[PDB]
């Protein structure tokens, strides 16, 4: 139940404001900046502020803070979801989210803001559907918004019927400084870019552990997805009844399902790093990277960030394979490797200087984060089985999909 | 890449080198530095700070950084440990009560993991009184042979006259440069 | 299928070598099609196995079945989940319709000795589906 | 070609389960 959705800037100027209820004075935004400054300088800054009886719940964008005032006990989660939908719409309409578009796209921004939410209740958020009634370059609204299917416009015709899938893996690892891994979760993400003719009803089928157990095939390699979050197109009743994944894909690239399950297997990359930090004299970086992944897979663009001293200078890198660059902006040793064959082992021996005078305040120990991205490798073992493309007109679809394995929260706690 | 310019410079000499000058107060360090730079015995008050100069001899720029031996300046020797290649020890054999303190200071300064490439250079200063020992009694008392991975060399230099300074400089040059 | 014919003798030899009673990861061939085995494909495979021999009367074992499924998946791209048999005790019917192979006793179902027996009626009669309608949905 | 693994064709349904 937001009161006024506004767009701020990095200096406190309200780039654009659009009140939906009028229950909050338009001059209350002037106190948001001083309140945020007071909160950030005392450690009490929060995305949801409070100006007397008025709360300012907002998120931080690339260059603007999407603040939305409210007064009653509105659903803060609803406000956050509306802000996220607005950010996604802005990203879909404008390729960049900066001040260069707020002062230049006011003609369409006001229309989008007016159409998106009325009286504090958003009603339309489909960027592909919204692109048919509000344009920056108007006919009656499409029947898709009034119709039940509000994510697939009817009458779409293409010369071919190509659906490209993207099974992107997310390897998140939380390795403590003692050498054990605490949080090792794998978050699957099936992102497809559908290009079909008509309103096809895709019937996705994978090698799910629950599906295999129900069929009676609970003995082969089946992914044990603890959490499966389907898109709005996926029918919840069909999935709940017998694990039937039936949904009409939209036109373009979108996130169909987002799997999330834990993993009890050894890490793909083992990072044995040591720190021979002499007191104000020098330091050594005995970093060893052991690839526990399969030797048949190659991790393209391996980037193991090694946080070196913030005041380190005159650095030297004695490594084995891969370029080693020290970035003073990020204050870390960027162990960049282009191609790392599975089972490979690269050894590096860093050595940098240190000022004689000690620092005034502590600097902390940022965790070492690898940036491995191994294509054509599914760690969870989930394999797509079938995709029932059904159309009333009748056509022969050509489904396609690729598996990409990358690093998620692949951090390693330092000593 | 080509380094022909480096060879051309080396045809007339390119290496300069550096040097350090530490030790206890009233050890004749300032007078010795002045004689090395100028060639005269200059009268100087105790070094509250330090003295930094250079010496041009044998085509090598002998940069000397004099360091005092004040109690409040004893722990300040770590400031010159950064980007330092040489080290010279100036003992005071005329102070028996301060000999133990000088040895302890040298040992503490020799117990650093940053100064490893700096060879030892023991200079026997105040070589004008009969109470001064030889070039071996001081070394035996300090146990200079017990310095593992340390190239030490004791040299007796007379502050009033200046004998032995040239031999010490030649030894330092031979220890620094390993060519003809 | 020349590749299938070539792999049949080595596969049969490996299965015979394995008694009736190290590398991690799941590499995938790039651009290699992967889909469940079809009824026609299963029938063709059963006919080829019957003609060439080696599977009819062979003692049923987990290792041999796994090796056969892996070889079939490698040579054709068929997931190794269609080579399932109905739970015992007694005759085990193939779960996938079209497969003409079944396990019959040779003497707890896990201790009963079973062997592969050809059955052309399986490709037309869904014995597994009738026995386990819930397993077929 | 494409970075992250070559795209592969998918099936239509579980042909082995009818
Ligand atoms: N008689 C005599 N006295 C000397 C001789 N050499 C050094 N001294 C004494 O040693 C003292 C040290 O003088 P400096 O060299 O200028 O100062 P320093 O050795 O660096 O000592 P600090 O400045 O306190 O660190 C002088 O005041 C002299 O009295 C010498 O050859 N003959
Ligand atoms: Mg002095």
């Amino acid at each position: 139940s937001a009161s006024a959705v506004y767009v701020l800037d990095l200096k406190g100027k309200v780039l654009i404001c659009r009140n939906y209820r009028g229950d909050v004075d338009m001059s209350e935004v002037e106190h948001f900046m001083p309140i945020l400054m007071e909160k950030e300088e005392e450690g009490m800054l929060s995305p949801i502020l409070a100006h007397g009886g008025v709360r300012f719940m907002w998120i931080k964008h690339n260059n603007l803070y999407l603040v939305a005032t409210s007064k009653k006990n509105a659903c803060v989660s609803l406000v956050f979801s509306f802000l996220y939908k607005v950010v996604q719409v802005f990203s879909e309409y404008f390729k960049e989210l900066e001040e260069e578009s707020i002062r230049d796209n006011f003609v369409i921004i006001y229309e989008l803001l007016d159409e998106l939410m009325d009286f504090g209740y958003p009603q339309t958020t489909d960027s592909k559907i919204l692109q048919e009634y509000i344009t920056q370059e108007a006919p009656r609204p499409p029947a898709t918004v009034t119709n039940a299917v509000s994510w697939r416009s009817e009458g779409i015709k293409y010369r071919k019927n190509e659906v490209f899938l993207d099974v992107i893996e997310a390897v998140n690892l939380l390795v403590s400084a003692n050498g054990n891994v605490l949080r090792s979760e794998i978050v699957g993400s099936i992102k497809m870019r559908v290009f079909l003719s008509g309103m096809p009803e895709l019937r996705l089928g994978l090698n799910d552990k629950v599906l295999f157990d129900n069929t009676g095939r609970g003995k082969s390699k089946s992914v044990e997805l603890e959490d499966v979050k389907f898109h709005q197109c996926v029918r919840l009743s069909r999935f709940e009844n017998d694990r039937t994944i039936s949904f009409i894909p939209p036109d373009g690239e979108f996130e169909l399902m987002s799997y999330r399950l834990n993993t009890h297997v050894k890490p793909l990359i083992w990072i044995e790093s040591v720190i021979e930090k002499h007191s104000h004299s020098r330091i050594e970086y005995m970093v060893k990277a052991k690839s526990q992944f399969k030797r048949r897979s190659t991790a393209n663009n391996v980037e193991i960030h090694i946080p070196v001293p913030n005041d380190a200078d005159s650095p030297k890198f004695k490594t084995t394979v891969g370029s080693v660059k020290w970035v003073p902006e990020n204050s870390e040793i960027v162990w960049s490797v282009k191609s790392f064959p599975g089972g490979k082992e690269y050894l590096m021996r860093a050595h940098f200087g240190l000022p004689s005078v000690e620092a005034e305040d502590k600097e902390g120990k940022p965790p070492i984060s690898v940036k491995f991205e191994i294509p054509y490798f599914t760690t969870s073992g989930i394999q797509v089985r079938y995709l029932k493309i059904i159309e009333k007109s009748g056509y022969q679809a050509l489904p396609w999909v690729r598996y990409i394995t990358q690093n998620g929260d692949y951090q390693l706690r330092t000593q | 890449g080509n380094i022909f310019a480096n060879l051309f410079k080396g045809l007339f000499g390119k290496k300069e080198m550096r040097i350090l000058m530490v030790g206890l107060d009233a050890a004749g360090k300032t007078t010795i530095l002045y004689k090395l730079k100028l060639g005269e015995i200059v009268t100087t008050i105790p070094t509250i700070g330090f003295n930094v100069e250079t010496v041009e001899y044998k085509n090598i720029s002998f940069t000397v950084w004099d360091v005092g031996g004040q109690d409040k300046i004893r722990p300040l020797w770590r400031h010159y440990f950064q980007n330092t290649q040489g080290l010279i020890f100036v003992v005071d054999s005329n102070d028996r009560e301060r000999v133990n303190e000088a040895r302890e200071e040298l040992m503490r300064m020799l117990a650093e993991d940053e100064l490893r490439d700096a060879v030892l250079l023991v200079f026997a200063n105040k070589q004008d009184l009969p109470n001064a020992m030889n070039a071996a009694e001081i070394t035996d008392k300090l146990g200079l042979h017990s310095l593992r991975h340390r190239n030490w060399y004791i040299q007796a230099t007379c502050a009033t006259s200046g004998d032995g300074l040239y031999e010490g400089l030649d030894w330092l040059s031979n220890q620094l440069r390993n060519q003809k | 299928s020349k590749s299938s014919v070539i792999g049949w003798p080595a596969v049969r030899e490996r299965m015979r070598r394995a008694e009736p009673a190290e590398e991690v990861g799941f590499p995938v061939t790039p651009q290699v099609p992967l889909r469940p085995m079809t009824y026609k494909a299963a029938v063709d495979l059963s006919h080829f196995l019957k003609e060439k021999g080696g599977l009819e009367g062979l003692i049923h074992s987990q290792r041999r079945q796994d090796i056969l499924d892996l070889w079939i998946y490698h040579t054709q791209g068929y997931f190794p989940d269609w080579q399932n048999y109905t739970p015992g005790p007694g005759v085990r019917y193939p779960l996938t319709f079209g497969w003409c192979y079944k396990l019959v006793p040779v003497e707890d179902p896990e201790r009963e000795v079973l062997e592969w027996r050809f059955d052309s009626r399986l490709a037309f009669h869904h014995v597994a589906r009738e026995l386990h309608p819930e397993y077929f949905k | 070609d494409r970075k992250g693994g070559s795209y592969s064709q998918a099936a239509g349904s579980d042909s082995a389960q009818s």
